[PDB]
RNA sequence: UAUUCCUCAAUGACCGAUAGCGUACAAGUACCGUGAGGGAAAGGUGAAAAGAACCCUAUGACGGGAGUGCAAUAGAGAACCUGAGAUCCGAUGCGAACAAUCAGUCGAAGGAGUAGUCAAGCGCACUCACUCUAACGGCGUACCUUUUGCAUGAUGGGUCAGC
């Protein structure tokens, strides 16, 4: 949900690992996880601004 | 060593290795390699500590430390560096002394 | 000596007459012990038996510090020289010498600070 | 997963400090039965009931 | 800074005097060092090198 | 005369960290504080620290002269008692070691010094500061007296 | 599942019992072994 | 001359509770195995039970008093002489949430607790006094084994006690 990943196969033998985000990084080199891997958390709830959005009713006697 | 001699060497050691013999045996006997070295170690840090607070004293009067320290020998004045540097800390008058007959001696190039 | 007072004030000989590893030790009363006891008037020398014991020699101090020296199986030579250290001892605790120069006045013309003129 | 260390009691005593017990803020005591309690919790009607 | 130029100097303690520098915009500079020389960092994310 | 009194309950068969974590809590406290601390926490060894204080408490009073209104507790704590050690069976054959454990609980209690009484006094005054452990310890709560009332005309 | 065990009376005195043991001479020195160790359980 | 299923008497630079027989204690027992067979663990209150009447608080005394006793943490119910260590919970002093690394070592600001000595006037300065802590600086990649060579991402060890 979080970040549009595919997951894995509903069949073909495929086990507990339906909705699993896979490999999350490289074996030693780098020996770690980069900063920013996309992983389960929080979401939404959050600012966000909507650009160009076009205004096309005033109601002045509302405020809306 | 015995194991109350080892026991009495880890006081004040953090965690497991005060109090039990296999951890204890280790960092003691670690301890004690860095005291003999640090004896030998402890003249030659005391020895750059004259050196610098000679340098910062002689410098104060336009004298580097090479150029006094040499004068100092040129004149058969036999100070060592230690006695120098506590004057320096502690007698300033007869450090700048020192200092004026040291440029006298042997002021160097430049 | 501190100051030209004698710091040890009593030596006390502890010692047997049947144990073997008093041999020194009284061989140390019967020789050595009076030159030394001589030597030092200012000195109270005490001697104590002490039977099925090893044999000690103990120094009381001005301080009120008090140093044992177990002398058993020892020459006589060696409690001598024991006996000497206590003697020239000030009676003071053994740890270790911070420093070789221990003065109250570091500085006779003043300490170096920034607000010093030449 | 096994842990590839013992867990020294410096480590433990701080992963087990935030869990430490607090004090209650605030307690009632009613002056008729005498049970000791958190606001919001009956224990008594009054008289005439 | 270090008070390296004190004869109390102790390397344990920070007893070094203020030092106030003036007019930083008029630092002399050599060479072509106003075009060739950089200074680099990382943000700790991969492939993020700032110069 | 006497400045400590204590009371000891062996054999009190629960866990020593769980006997610990109520322990902890009371520390510090006046008896009656904790007393009352104790009857609104929701635990199972709630109720053996308040017994142990409480017998603490009348042995005070009892056997030593001291005054039951004034006293403080001093020490908390949890010593082991004779674990019980058990077979755990797991599965594929293998098998682990379960114990019933089992602790024993002091309590110590002394009277408050009256410089300590002033400082109580002097917490309970209206101020924002901060408390540090042992002052909260001190005034732990607010202490609220109600009465039912019937018919109180309102809902 | 089915485990080795399955108990029977009549086969356990007809293999281990007294006189299952003493009908062979290999049975009476397992007796005589038996007695000598001081088990108070002779035969099965 | 051989041997000991046995008896009686005696001896030990033999062992002393993980030792000595497998068994100092109701052991070839408990327990394990279909069976042949395998096979434990576990000694000590006190001189004498005088083994704690009675009171208080808990549901309940093993608690706190009282009393017994030389001594009560000498207060036990197959176990209480002594009572170590690992290990667990507290008390006091100092450090500790802007600074990283075999955790020490060599220096060391400061903080805290505490003694004594005596010529001269009953203070005060002396004992680098002593003890605990350690901001900060320099230096410092465990041990064993095996190797040409191991911080090695080679081996072995969770810790302690006994062997
Ligand atoms: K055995
Ligand atoms: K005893
Ligand atoms: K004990
Ligand atoms: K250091
Ligand atoms: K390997
Ligand atoms: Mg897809
Ligand atoms: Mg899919
Ligand atoms: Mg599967
Ligand atoms: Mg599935
Ligand atoms: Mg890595
Ligand atoms: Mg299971
Ligand atoms: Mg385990
Ligand atoms: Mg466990
Ligand atoms: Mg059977
Ligand atoms: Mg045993
Ligand atoms: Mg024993
Ligand atoms: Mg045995
Ligand atoms: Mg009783
Ligand atoms: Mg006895
Ligand atoms: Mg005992
Ligand atoms: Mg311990
Ligand atoms: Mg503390
Ligand atoms: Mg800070
Ligand atoms: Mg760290
Ligand atoms: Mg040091
Ligand atoms: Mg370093
Ligand atoms: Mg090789
Ligand atoms: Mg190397
Ligand atoms: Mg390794
Ligand atoms: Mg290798
Ligand atoms: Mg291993
Ligand atoms: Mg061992
Ligand atoms: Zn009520």
């Amino acid at each position: 949900k979080r970040w549009k990943f595919k997951g894995g196969p509903a069949s073909h033998g495929c086990s507990k690992a339906h909705r699993k985000g896979g490999s999350t990084g490289q074996r030693d080199d780098p020996g770690k996880v980069f900063k920013g891997r996309k992983m389960p958390g929080h979401m939404g709830a959050a600012q966000r601004t909507v650009k160009n959005v076009w205004v096309y009713k005033i109601d002045p006697a509302r405020n809306l | 060593m015995n194991k109350k001699e080892i026991f009495k060497l880890a006081k004040g050691f953090r965690g497991r290795a005060k109090n039990c013999i296999r951890i204890a045996r280790e960092r003691v006997e670690k301890a004690l390699q860095y005291s003999y070295r640090d004896r030998r170690n402890k003249k030659r840090e005391m020895r750059g500590l004259w050196i610098e607070r000679i340098n910062a004293g002689s410098r104060q009067h336009g004298v580097n430390y090479g150029n006094f320290i040499h004068g100092l020998m040129k004149e058969n004045i036999q100070l060592n560096r230690k006695v120098l540097s506590e004057l320096s800390m502690h007698e300033p008058y007869s450090f700048k002394a020192l200092v004026d007959v040291s440029r006298n001696s042997f002021p160097g190039n430049k | 000596a501190l100051r030209g007072v004698w710091q040890l004030q009593k030596l006390v000989v502890s010692y047997c007459n049947w144990g073997g590893s008093s041999r020194g030790i009284r061989a140390f009363m019967e020789s050595e012990l009076p030159a030394l006891i001589e030597k030092n008037p200012q000195l109270e020398v005490v001697t104590e038996l002490s039977r099925g014991q090893h044999p000690y020699l103990k120094g009381i101090y001005r301080n009120r510090n008090e140093r044992v020296v177990c002398v058993k199986n020892m020459d006589p030579d060696q409690v001598l020289l024991n006996a000497t250290r206590l003697r020239n001892s000030l009676g003071r605790k053994v740890v270790k010498l911070r420093t070789r120069h221990v003065t109250k006045h570091p500085s006779v013309q003043g300490t170096w600070t920034t607000a010093v003129k030449f | 997963a096994v842990p590839k260390k013992k867990v020294s009691k410096h480590k433990r005593g701080i992963r087990n400090g935030p869990k430490a017990l607090k004090p209650v803020p605030v307690i009632i005591r009613c002056r008729s039965c005498g049970r000791v309690k958190l606001p919001h919790f009956f224990c008594c009607s009054g008289e005439r009931g | 800074l270090q008070a390296k130029d004190k004869p109390t100097y102790c390397p344990n303690r920070d007893d070094g005097d203020i030092c106030i520098v003036l007019n930083a915009k008029d630092i002399g500079i050599t060479g072509r060092k106003l075009t060739d020389k950089f200074y680099r960092w990382h943000t700790g994310y991969v492939g993020h090198l700032k110069e | 005369k006497r400045k400590k009194v204590q009371a000891v309950l062996k054999a009190i068969k629960q866990s020593p960290k769980k006997v610990n974590l109520v322990a902890a809590l009371v520390r510090g406290m006046r008896v009656e504080d904790a007393l009352m601390q104790l009857q609104v926490t929701v635990k199972r060894a709630s109720h053996t620290v308040y017994r142990v204080i409480h017998a603490a408490r009348a042995n005070a009073s009892h056997n030593h002269g001291l005054d039951p209104d004034r006293l403080i507790i001093a020490e908390a704590f949890v010593g082991k008692g004779l674990f019980k050690k058990r077979i755990s069976i797991h599965g594929k054959g293998k098998c682990g070691l379960m114990i019933r454990p089992e602790c024993r609980l002091t309590v110590i209690v002394r009277e408050t010094t009256p410089e300590e009484e002033a400082e109580i006094a002097r917490l309970k005054v209206h101020n924002f500061k901060k408390l540090t452990k042992r002052e909260r310890r001190l005034n732990p709560h607010k202490l609220i007296e109600t009465t039912p009332i019937w018919n109180r005309r309102g809902t | 599942p089915k485990r080795t065990f399955q108990p029977s009376t009549i086969r356990r005195k007809r293999n281990h019992g007294f006189f299952a043991r003493k009908a062979t001479k290999g049975g009476r020195r397992v007796i005589a072994r038996r007695i000598a160790k001081g088990r108070h359980r002779v035969t099965a």
